[PDB]
């Protein structure tokens, strides 16, 4: 009668559970970005050259 | 009479097995689902360190003067759930589980 008094107070919410415990944000918003990495470019040239 | 609550105790949800030990370490009885004599032998060992360990530490470590420890609940990984009580001389370890482990162990004998 006192272990059953124990038993029904834990028996009353999980308490350790953790609300979306693991699985990570999934979908997320991904802007698209276009990075220039490096430029090539002729030097002292009579007029430019396309 | 005596055995009508061993019954009682199955049937309150969640509960896997109990233990019951004497004031010696011998247990009383046990439920059939947990081992019988062979757990309950180790069960025992464990559980009469941990409570008079404890119980020799609140009364002397603390440096609470008469303060005798009524209950302890050792909670685990999975759901498993240890309750430690004691009346009079008698003392036992019951073990519950959580609505996810029961709900995977109605899957289980289903």
């Amino acid at each position: 009668e006192g272990v059953e008094k124990c038993i029904y107070q834990n028996n009353q919410i999980d308490l350790l559970e953790e609300y979306f415990e693991g699985e990570t944000s999934e979908h997320v918003v991904e802007n698209l970005s276009s990075k220039t990495l490096m430029l090539f470019k002729d030097e002292k040239e009579i007029c430019k050259r396309s | 009479n005596a055995d009508d609550q061993l019954k009682q105790l199955s049937a309150l949800e969640g509960a896997n097995g109990y233990v019951i030990f004497n004031e010696s370490g011998i247990p009383l009885k046990r439920h059939e689902k947990s081992i019988s004599h062979e757990k309950a032998v180790h069960i025992a060992a464990l559980v009469s360190d941990l409570w008079n360990v404890s119980k020799k530490v609140i009364q002397r470590d603390l440096k609470t003067p008469e303060n005798d420890i009524e209950v302890i609940r050792l909670r685990t990984k999975h759901s498993y759930e240890y309750i430690i009580t004691q009346s009079g001389d008698f003392t036992m370890l019951a073990i519950q589980l959580c609505g996810k482990a029961i709900e995977e162990a109605k899957k289980a004998a289903a």
